[PDB]
């Protein structure tokens, strides 16, 4: 009863999105290096056993119609599910390259009672993107 | 270079 | 015999609510590349929340801005782990 | 150099956005389950696993009971929020 | 690596219960805070911890309170419990008399604000709603 | 009886 069952036949997705080049009319930089990091998740999850999915460049539409398909995937044969969300962001906020997505909106796709083959199974979202605008100055 | 996201 | 409908997620965030994250242009973000380092040494090993606190520790310590522009020269990261988890997560 | 913000743990009763439930008798869902693991395992588990059994505790075992039905048979489960650097162990 | 918990003293548990609100806030008394900051008290006093627990504080009585503390030396102690018991709302701990940002609370704490407790583990457990919205469930 | 924070 302590420990997540990861034994089933498949350890289960890993969707990387890896957000890189923003509309120019979003005033969005640029995200340089993120494809050194799409591909070492990539190489990382492949190590565990994971199906992985990358998916490159999607608009905040592209976003919530992919994760609700895999929503909508039979995770019935899978012990787990992580999704990694590359891009820029402001709290509680992933932008797609056109605009921004609440990530309540994304994992709500999730949800024990929505995502039913995945109900009691561990469901990870890995976020590397802003949260804010407040620097850490540090403490020696 | 860093830079932020 | 219910569970909530929230558990059973985590949230490996890459820097504390509020804050900027940081990414280098050549090697990549710092919270994933640490991210990636702690998995390969340690998924075979240590239960994930101890992994993630090595990532944790490892943005914390061996991380620090280097930038042309003052405002932004010297900075510090600090990662997120947030956890509705109700059990403990091996990868092996 | 350190972040400021680094070596805190938050461990709050609940989801963000969400209600938090407390017994007029009991206590507290989350202190009374916090209380109870602690007792049988701060001499055993590191403090994140401890707070994942609370996780478990107060997800699998309390539901609400209500005369109003709004607010009759729900859940909960807690939120640990974790920027400590380091395994924590009371003993 | 783990904390260094062996210091002469573990450190205090402030532990903050607010029952009785005034009739200004709307607030419903919290029947059953009373056995669970009893229940605190006795669960720290084993993990050797000094208690100190506080009742009915106004907003600014916790403010003043948590600076008080974060202006104390810890030098001697492994690390800092804080535990709020009280109505709240998302990012919000209510005093008596009204709301309180949790953010001012815990930044007395950052660990450039309180030197004696930087590399130290600052616990704060929040007994407190987020919100408004209710978990039904999903059976498994 | 069960009652919300």
């Amino acid at each position: 009863d302590n420990s997540y069952k990861m034994d089933y036949p498949e350890m289960g997705l890993c969707i990387i999105i890896n957000n890189k080049n923003f509309h120019k009319s979003t005033g969005m930089t640029s995200r340089s290096g993120t494809d050194v990091d799409a591909a070492n998740l990539r190489e990382t999850f492949r190590n565990l056993k994971y199906e992985v999915r990358n998916k490159n460049d999607l608009t905040r539409e592209e976003i919530v119609e992919l994760m609700r398909d895999v929503s909508k995937e039979d995770h019935s044969k899978r012990s787990s599910f992580v999704c990694v969300l590359l891009s820029h962001g402001e709290e509680g906020i992933i932008f797609g390259t056109n605009g921004p997505v609440d990530l309540k909106k994304i994992t709500n796709f999730f949800r024990g009672d929505r995502c039913r083959s995945l109900t009691g199974k561990p469901k990870l979202f890995i976020i590397q993107a802003c949260r804010g605008t407040e620097l850490d100055c540090g403490i020696e | 270079v860093d830079k932020v996201d | 015999h219910k569970i909530p409908v929230e558990a059973d997620f985590l949230y490996a965030y890459s820097t504390a609510p509020g804050y900027y994250s940081w990414r280098n242009s050549k090697d990549g973000s710092w919270f994933i590349q640490s991210l990636c380092a702690m998995l390969k040494q340690y998924a075979d090993k240590l239960e994930f929340m101890h992994i993630l606190t090595r990532v944790n520790r490892k943005v914390a310590t061996e991380f620090e801005s280097f930038s042309f522009d003052a405002t932004f020269h010297a900075k510090k990261q600090i990662p997120c782990i947030v956890s509705m988890l109700t059990k403990e997560l091996y990868f092996y």
